[PDB]
């Protein structure tokens, strides 16, 4: 995760610096997206912190339900309580699975918003660089740098 | 000033002495009529007009896909109309304003269809039917006139109005399929679909199987949850119940059907084939979404090629200039718009792929957990009483091994869709560069045996790491449970030293894994640099086929980066794969253990 | 704690799970009057503007098809005179539909399609004008905000009149216009449970208003103290001053249904009184006095109460104390 | 087996042998509003079109009689300017009657008959416009489809409340607009026979609704369980669970008569309950719950019933069992 984070967080700042060098006007459009991102990180982080915690607090009665089943297997099978404990497992598994599903869908919500912001970054940088190269000459090589 | 047909030759375009139907720029005036009819018949119905039990009409997925394609083709028609009228001094409103009116009409039509589908009003769909019929007529006349003046396929507007009439006919066929299935017109009216049983009374709040494709891909239904988490903490009441397709019992019965189909036992290979038979259809769906995302990811470098090539640098017909497909593709801004749309579609598909894979893994986890518990209720205590297995290992079959198999099922569609992306990327590299790209691909290929050697060493190191970590966790558990006896006998340091010895073996295996991981990362980060260097030196010093140019160089740079991005995570991929193989093997060992005889 | 009716008199009932089959869709006119004045004004301007624009596109298409938009050399009678662009057709559609008829642009008798579309636009414009006139008249003649001048006291009072321990109120009419056939319907809303086991969460039990010979009708000019005697049959028979706090589920709802004299449409003023808003041992201060000219109502004392010595027992205990004596 | 009222609430009574003396003919306006919207629209367009065509033939006959249709050499003032054919007279009749007045065609003051027929056409057009505006306003202000949002449960339930064996129902209001002065009128329809020998095929005996102090009025916001106590005076006193099948002739009809708050016109929702649609030993599930904001009504459970242990005897047998104890 540290290697992936270093590569991502340095390619992002390198790319923003490159687009700011070839098109300074992009900085004017860099401000609202950084606003919009912030609002998304305002709304997701409250929800996800719940949905992670609810995913953890539903994993504890599942795993412990295994731990008491293995050590008390003779007792459960002596009372003929196999079906009741399997039903308890079905309840615990359903709770943990739907907590994980809501965490997954919240993550997909956030990633859809961030990737659409990235597509907007591409569109804005392309518009600024193409308008420059048709108006104020960029030698047609810095445009490829900014788009790449 | 601001005339519908441009004031050329003293407004000669408005002269309709030659058969007004075959007079051009009047058929473009005829095209506005269905769109404004739909707007004026739809805006009061939508404006004048909660349903937790919503259903979906037949052809719902197809209608949303056809509407998206219709919006894309109308955007292309607006772009080519703006391109076409930019030469004449008078602005021709008939070239882009009917296409924009069509775009607004299609947006209003899909909003009307969504409100009808969430309100279950099929009898109003007749109105949409009339609009599509009118649109079809007003397109096909135009197409016929474009055939009668010999436009041909060399002009983009002819292909775009052919796509327009094809999509209008397809939407008309979807509408007549809807009236065939659900008879909302004067008929017997026999068919009632009814809401799905999970939505109507069970109390599920995970609406992802039940939302339309726009809210299925953008995850719009999550929005309210993201709002309500500000006002109230999310608990197990705000999260509903699992759907029937996502329930643990359903996936467990599906896995049991797969295992019974295999038997008509256990082992790792049979477990893998059972997981294939139970969940590979969803895995194929996620792989298809990832394949489409990979294909649309190449629209980036091609658009960079076209844009930078244009920045480095025709037929009059019926009194209005026409644009060829080559002129439309090579005029900078349009590519940017296309790139933006392609990027949006790609991201949506990619997120869909991820979601489907993760959903599949969660279902797999539930099934596996149920099967493990059903083995526990049929287990024998002699397995634990003779040291064949311990309760910590049985609990780690759920806490650790099922998680490893689940994360490998997360990572499966990327591995399935990687070779198609590699093949298309190498083909496009040859298309942009030439033989230099073949040399660079040969440089990439020449280190593949070294990559395979590093991957095998990583797999062996992670097998040793898992083997030592299980023993370390077993010794740590038996030390922690009997801590009072170890303190009373002053044997805490001895058992701590034994756990340190097992941890030292694990750290030796981890050091081997980290050394070969660093070798893999250096190889997969020096392969792109050496490949790019050898291509861009051989493209000028060795070969003289073409100039270097910024378009070719930066498009090939984007293609090289896109092709080498999956190679960055080789260590994590091989670690997850070998952890899955170990997990499936010990799951098969546990499921094929002794039982209690009846 | 939720209230069935607010103090202003709007219900807080939230409807859900209504499977809709178009019975909200058939009554376009009732929904059209139910909208707010900005929404009705928006629909009113949008329907007329969209009809003018639609027939404008029809007239402009006729002028395109006949050749009137092209510069004619001469001896060519257009379908409509003086139509040269889309704005000419739009001004002509406004002239036809609002029946202004400036006459620079007019229908010639050459094209039969122009005559037919003139007929169609006149019929459609008459339909739209009649529907909008009726909807606006129903919107103006609504008595919903006449009911806002029917004021109810903030507190309600349980005290003794003729040794009965009645629950009393105060209802006043601010305007001088009479409200004809004014009837008072008082109810008690609680979560009553039957002895068999049925639980009704909002069981409404009407209570009789002790005014006249068994009638709900009142004559409201001056403010009236409207009281219900807590006898044996009343649901408030077991009510005690140890009750009537905020946590208690008792609610008492008063409806004043009448006909406005000036508009002739029935209206109702709803009000609710929670348990903590019902005061035990008080009494409403008199507000009407004989002034020099005539009777005067002091509305500054309209809801004022004064503490009066009442028993702190329930009504059944007071009845049992009478039975012992 | 025929039903007096349908489940939707339309009567299935077929009238015949009505000797007609013109009392269906005098009330043109009531029949004109009774027609469907296509029929009212057809009469609305046909009356205006026929009036325009009739006065068009009058104007064209004037232009024929005065010599205006003939090509005049000059110095001849027509009765109406620019009338050259029948279509000119038709456009001029449209211009006069809808008061557009384009002014290419206009009445000159030469012919007094043209002035008189201008007066006659203006008076007739004002009459037609006023009658059609009033009929369209009455057509839009109808509360017939406001009553379609007043829902009644599919089944009705006979069970015990406070040991009484009452027959209960469920009435709900879908819209948030109030229905003022809502009254419930319940009846029992059977083929009752008198002891003297009189047979009434559809004898309607009203049953009292046990809600309030002897009143038919209800306050309908949330859905209400409307019950009638089967006491000694009720016609259902001898009803048994061995009855209430499809072959039984028992019918129970519920009328909800109220005034719509927004339109101010009285309406009624009729419903019928056959014997096989009345369930013995059930009970309506509660649907109103205190949500986080306010009260919420779950309309997905609106007609749901649950089986509750009730005696399988008639009401008179239960009363006799109480008399024995
Ligand atoms: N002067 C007044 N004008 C209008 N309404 C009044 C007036 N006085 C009291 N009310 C009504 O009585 C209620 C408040 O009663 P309360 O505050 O006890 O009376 P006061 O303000 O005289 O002490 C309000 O809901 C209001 O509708
Ligand atoms: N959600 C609802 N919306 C509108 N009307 C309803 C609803 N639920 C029940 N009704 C009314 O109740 C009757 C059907 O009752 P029933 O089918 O027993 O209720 P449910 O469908 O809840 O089981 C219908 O005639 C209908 O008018
Ligand atoms: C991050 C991006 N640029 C890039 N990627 S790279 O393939 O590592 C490589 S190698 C070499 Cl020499 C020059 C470059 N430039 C923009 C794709």
């Amino acid at each position: 995760t540290l290697e992936c984070l270093s590569r991502s967080t340095l390619l992002c700042v390198s790319a923003l610096t490159v687009i700011s060098y070839v098109t300074p006007v992009f900085l004017v459009a860099l401000l609202p997206l950084a606003v919009v991102c912030y609002f998304i990180q305002k709304y997701f982080r409250v929800a996800s912190r719940d949905l992670q915690q609810l995913d953890d607090t539903t994993q504890l009665p599942l795993l412990s339900h295994f731990a008491e089943t293995v050590e008390g297997l003779t007792t459960i099978r002596a009372f003929r309580y196999e079906a009741r404990f399997q039903q308890k497992l079905l309840e615990y598994t359903d709770s943990n699975n739907i907590a994980s599903l809501f965490l997954t869908a919240a993550n997909r919500w956030l990633e859809v918003r961030m990737e659409y912001i990235g597509a907007c970054v591409v569109l804005i940088a392309a518009a600024t660089s193409i308008s420059n190269s048709l108006h104020r000459e960029l030698s047609a090589g810095l445009v490829g740098l900014g788009l790449t | 000033p601001l005339a519908f047909c441009g004031t050329e030759n003293h407004s000669a375009a408005y002269r309709v002495d030659q058969g007004v139907l075959n007079n051009g720029c009047f058929v473009d005036a005829l095209n506005v009529v269905p769109h404004v009819f739909l707007l004026f018949i739809t805006f009061p119905i939508l404006f004048i007009g909660h349903h937790s039990t919503w259903l979906h009409f037949p052809g719902h997925n197809l209608r949303w896909i056809l509407t998206f394609i219709l919006l894309f083709v109308l955007v292309c028609e607006i772009a080519e109309g703006i391109l076409s009228d930019g030469v004449t001094e008078s602005r021709h409103l008939h070239l882009y304003m009917p296409a924009g009116m069509a775009f607004m009409a299609a947006i209003t039509s899909v909003v009307y269809y969504h409100n009808i589908e969430t309100s279950n009003f099929p009898k109003l769909l007749i109105a949409l039917l009339i609009y599509w019929t009118l649109a079809f007529i007003t397109k096909t006349i135009k197409f016929v006139k474009f055939y009668d003046h010999a436009i041909g396929f060399s002009q983009l507007r002819f292909c775009l109005t052919g796509l327009l009439v094809i999509l209008y006919g397809m939407l008309l066929l979807v509408e007549v399929n809807v009236i065939r299935v659900r008879r909302y017109i004067f008929f017997k009216t026999p068919r009632e679909v009814k809401p799905p049983e999970d939505l109507q009374d069970l109390g599920v709040r995970f609406l992802q199987p039940f939302v339309n494709l726009l809210s299925k891909g953008t995850y719009w239904w999550m929005n309210a949850f993201i709002k309500t988490a500000h006002k109230k903490p999310i608990d197990l009441r705000a999260i509903g119940k699992l759907p029937i397709a996502m329930r643990a019992l359903t996936n467990y019965q599906r896995l049991c059907v797969a295992f019974d189909a295999q038997a008509r036992p256990q082992g790792a290979r049979a477990i893998w084939r059972a997981l294939c038979h139970a969940f590979g259809r969803r895995l194929i769906l996620s792989s298809t979404f990832r394949i489409l995302a990979d294909l649309l990811g190449f629209a980036g470098p091609l658009c960079i090629f076209g844009i930078v090539d244009h920045l480095g640098k025709k037929t009059q017909f019926l009194g209005v200039y026409f644009v060829s497909s080559q002129e439309f593709l090579g005029n900078a801004y349009v590519l940017a718009v296309l790139l933006f749309l392609a990027l949006l579609l790609q991201r949506t598909f990619l997120q869909a792929s991820y979601y489907v894979a993760i959903e599949t893994g969660i279902n797999l986890r539930g099934a596996i957990q149920t099967k493990i518990y059903n083995k526990i209720m049929h287990l024998s205590t002699s397995n634990l009483s003779m040291g064949e297995m311990t309760a910590g290992q049985i609990c780690n079959l759920v806490a650790i091994d099922t998680n490893q198999l689940m994360w490998f099922f997360f990572l499966c569609p990327n591995l399935w869709a990687m070779p198609v992306q590699i093949i298309v990327g190498v083909i496009l590299l040859y298309y942009i560069l030439g033989v230099s790209a073949l040399i660079g691909a040969a440089v990439i290929i020449l280190l593949a045996p070294v990559q395979y050697f590093v991957a095998t060493k990583l797999s062996q190191a992670q097998r040793s790491t898992l083997e030592h970590s299980n023993e370390r966790l077993k010794q740590t558990n038996e030390m922690l449970r009997g801590m009072k006896l170890l303190k009373l006998y002053a044997w805490e340091s001895i058992f701590c030293s034994r756990v340190e010895v097992t941890r030292r073996k694990e750290m030796t295996s981890l050091r081997a894994f980290a050394v070969y991981t660093s070798i893999s990362i250096f190889m997969n980060t020096a392969i792109p640099i050496a490949a790019v260097l050898i291509t861009f030196v051989g493209h000028v010093s060795f070969f003289k086929e073409s100039d270097l140019s910024p378009s070719v160089a930066f498009a090939s740079l984007s293609l090289f980066h896109i092709l080498v991005t999956p190679l960055f995570l080789l260590s994590s991929v091989v670690r997850s794969t070998v952890k899955a193989l170990v997990s499936v093997q010990k799951l098969s060992e546990f499921l094929s253990s002794a039982e209690i005889r009846e | 704690r939720a209230r069935f009716v607010s103090k202003k008199g709007n219900c807080n009932v939230a409807h859900k799970n209504i499977r809709e089959q178009g019975r909200f869709l058939q009554d376009v006119f009732t929904t059209l009057v139910d909208l707010k004045w900005p929404h009705t004004l928006l629909i009113f301007t949008m329907s007329f503007l969209c009809s003018w624009l639609l027939f404008a596109m029809v007239w402009w298409l006729i002028a395109f098809a006949h050749g009137d938009l092209a510069p004619g050399e001469g001896t060519n009678v257009p379908c409509v005179t003086s139509i040269h662009s889309f704005s000419s057709a739009f001004l002509f559609s406004i002239e036809v539909q609002v029946t202004i008829g400036f006459g620079g642009r007019m229908v010639t008798e050459e094209c039969p399609l122009a005559i037919l579309i003139l007929i169609v636009q006149n019929i459609v414009g008459l339909m739209i004008n009649a529907i909008m006139l009726g909807c606006i008249f129903m919107k103006t003649a609504q008595a919903k905000r006449r009911a806002e001048t029917l004021i109810f006291s903030k507190h309600a009072v349980i005290t003794l009149r003729h040794g009965r321990l009645c629950f009393m109120l105060r209802v006043g009419d601010l305007r001088k216009s009479m409200i004809i056939s004014a009837t008072i319907h008082m109810q008690v809303v609680r979560k009553t449970t039957s002895p068999e086991g049925e639980v009704v969460p909002l069981h409404q039990v009407d209570i009789p208003m002790e005014n006249g010979v068994g009638g709900n009708g009142i004559f409201l000019v001056a403010p009236l103290i409207i009281y219900h005697v807590i006898d044996s049959n009343s649901p408030l028979y077991d009510l005690a001053p140890s009750d009537l706090h905020h946590h208690q589920d008792l609610e008492i709802i008063v409806i004043l249904e009448g006909v406005v004299e000036t508009t002739g449409i029935t209206t109702q003023a709803r009000t609710s009184y929670l348990a903590d808003e019902i005061l035990w041992g008080q009494r409403f201060v008199p507000i009407v006095a004989e002034e020099d000219g005539r009777y005067s109502v002091d509305y500054s004392k309209f809801g004022n109460t004064i503490k009066v010595p009442t028993p702190l027992c329930t009504a059944r205990q007071l009845d049992e104390d009478r039975s012992l004596l």
